[PDB]
C-alpha cells in the first residue's frame, strides 16, 4: 500500500510491493538449453591448438617432452663410434 | 641392469667423475647409468656419451620440506635400480635414504669419526675419509671396488679407465661456439684466461684458499705480452664467467679491445676451438688436459700431485708454474710468459 510515516523529524511516506517470478525459474532453465547451441561454436577453426607451431598434445608434453636430451647424448656416443 | 649414481658438489668435483661411468659403462656392458647431482653440477652432463639422463636433488642442505623428499625418492624408488653407488659421505641419516631405494649393491663413501661415525649396517663397502681433497685420486676407492671384485672377468679391468675424454656434440660445437667466438675477435688462433674474480666460475670446491681469483693485475701485465709477436696476434679473451657485466666495466687489461663472453659449463668447446689456454686451478685445467689442448696451469705449489696426476699429459704440453711463497698472487709472472710466449 501506501502508508504514510510522519517520522520525528523528517517527512516521510512509502509504497511497497512484493514480486517474484512464478515459475518462469523453469522458463529460464529452458532458455539456457541455449548450451545445446555449444556446437557451432566449436566447430569454428581452433586458435593455434592446430598451428603448426605446435606438436605434442598432452598436458605437460610439449612442456616437458624435453628428453631429446638423452637422444643427443645417445648421438654423441654413436658418433663417437664413428 | 640399471645404475644410479648421486654424485655430490659442483662442476670441478662432478667432472673428475667421468672416469667412474665410463669404468660402469665398460665393466659391466649394456647398462644405463643415470646420475643426480645439483643445478649448478648437472650442467657438466651436457657433454657425455654414457649416462642416460641426469637430474637434479641434492645440493644436499639440512631441512628439505618434506614432500619434495618423497618425491625423490618416489623417483628413485620407481625405476628399480640394482646399486646405487655413491658419495657425499653418508652417515646414519643419509645411508637411509640409499637404503630405502630398494636397489641390490648400496655402495658409498662414509665419515672416518665426525658427524656420527656410524656408517650403519644397511650398507655395503663404506670406506675412506671424507673432505675428497685431491683430483684424479679422487673417487680413488671406486676404481678399485669395481676392478675384477667378481669373476673370471679378466683381470682389474683396465686400471683407471683414460682420463677424462669429454666428447662435443657437433650441434654444439658449431653454433653457439661460433656465435660466442665471432661476437668480438675471433679466428680459432687465441687464448683463454679463467681465473678473474669470484663468484661462482669453478672454485673447484677443494682448492680452498688459492685458485679463486688473481688480481686482475697479473693477468693485465700477462695478457700485454700474450698478443705481442705474430704467434697469436688474436688473444685477449679474459673469458670472465662470472657477472662481468659487473666486471668488464673494470677491466684495467684495458679495455680497449679485450674481449670476454658468459658460459655455463659449456666452455670445453670454446677451449676447443681455442690456440692454448692459460688458467690457474680449475675446471679449466682439466678440460684442456683432457683434449690436447696446450694447457698452462698456475696454481700454488706442490698441489701437482693432489689436482693435476698426468704430469705429462701428451708431450708435457701441459706445464705447471708453482709459487714459492705459497701464496698464489706471487709468483715469477716473468718466467710465466716466457714460457706463454711460446704455444
Amino acid at each position: 500500500n501506501q502508508r504514510d510515516w510522519v517520522v520525528t523529524k523528517s517527512i516521510w511516506h512509502l509504497s511497497d510491493t512484493a514480486i517474484k517470478s512464478f515459475y518462469t525459474f523453469y522458463a529460464m532453465f529452458t532458455v539456457w538449453g541455449v548450451c545445446f547451441f555449444a556446437s557451432m561454436k566449436a566447430s569454428m577453426a581452433d586458435p593455434f591448438y592446430d598451428s603448426e607451431h605446435y606438436r605434442g598434445q598432452g598436458g605437460d608434453g610439449t612442456v616437458h617432452w624435453y628428453y631429446d636430451r638423452q637422444e643427443d647424448i645417445e648421438a654423441t656416443a654413436r658418433g663417437d663410434l664413428l | 641392469r640399471r645404475v644410479c649414481c648421486v654424485v655430490s658438489g659442483g662442476v670441478y668435483e662432478n667432472v673428475l667423475f667421468f672416469p667412474v661411468v665410463q669404468m660402469l659403462k665398460d665393466r659391466y656392458p649394456g647398462v644405463l647409468v643415470d646420475v643426480v647431482a645439483s643445478a649448478r653440477g648437472k650442467q657438466v652432463y651436457e657433454m657425455c656419451k654414457n649416462v642416460r639422463y641426469a637430474n637434479v636433488y641434492d645440493p644436499d642442505d639440512e631441512w628439505p620440506e618434506p614432500a619434495e623428499y618423497t618425491h625423490q625418492l618416489g623417483v628413485m624408488k620407481n625405476r628399480y635400480y640394482d646399486m646405487v653407488l655413491s658419495t657425499k659421505l653418508a652417515g646414519t641419516g643419509h645411508a637411509l635414504f640409499l637404503f630405502m631405494s630398494s636397489a641390490r649393491e648400496k655402495v658409498g663413501y662414509v665419515y672416518p669419526n665426525v658427524n656420527g661415525a656410524g656408517a650403519g649396517l644397511f650398507l655395503t663397502e663404506m670406506f675412506k675419509p671424507a673432505t675428497t681433497n685431491l683430483a684424479d685420486g679422487g673417487y680413488n676407492m671406486y676404481q678399485d671396488m669395481l676392478e675384477w671384485l667378481g669373476r673370471p672377468a679378466k683381470g682389474v679391468p683396465q686400471q683407471p679407465i683414460p682420463p677424462l675424454r669429454v666428447s662435443i656434440s657437433k650441434k654444439l660445437r658449431a653454433v653457439v661456439e661460433d656465435k660466442y667466438n665471432r661476437a668480438g675477435v675471433e679466428k680459432g688462433k687465441y687464448v683463454v684466461i679463467h681465473g678473474i674474480e669470484s663468484d661462482s666460475v669453478a672454485n673447484m670446491k677443494s682448492r680452498g684458499d688459492d685458485d679463486c681469483l688473481l688480481p686482475l693485475e697479473l693477468w693485465a701485465e700477462i695478457a700485454k705480452e700474450i698478443s705481442s709477436g705474430g704467434n697469436g696476434l688474436r688473444p685477449l679473451f679474459v673469458m670472465p664467467h662470472e657477472r662481468h657485466r659487473e666486471e668488464i666495466e673494470e677491466i684495467v687489461g684495458e679495455e680497449t679491445a679485450y674481449l670476454f663472453i658468459t658460459t655455463p659449463g659449456q666452455l670445453t668447446c670454446l677451449i676447443n676451438d681455442s690456440a692454448g689456454v692459460v688458467a690457474t686451478n680449475t675446471a679449466a685445467v682439466q678440460l684442456a688436459n683432457a683434449r690436447d689442448k696446450p694447457c698452462v696451469a698456475l696454481f700454488s705449489s706442490k698441489e701437482k700431485a693432489r689436482l693435476f696426476l698426468p704430469y705429462v699429459e701428451e708431450r708435457k704440453s701441459c706445464t705447471v708454474v708453482a709459487s714459492a711463497t705459497g701464496k698464489l698472487a706471487g709468483i715469477d709472472i716473468e718466467a710465466v710468459k716466457k714460457a706463454v710466449k711460446d704455444l
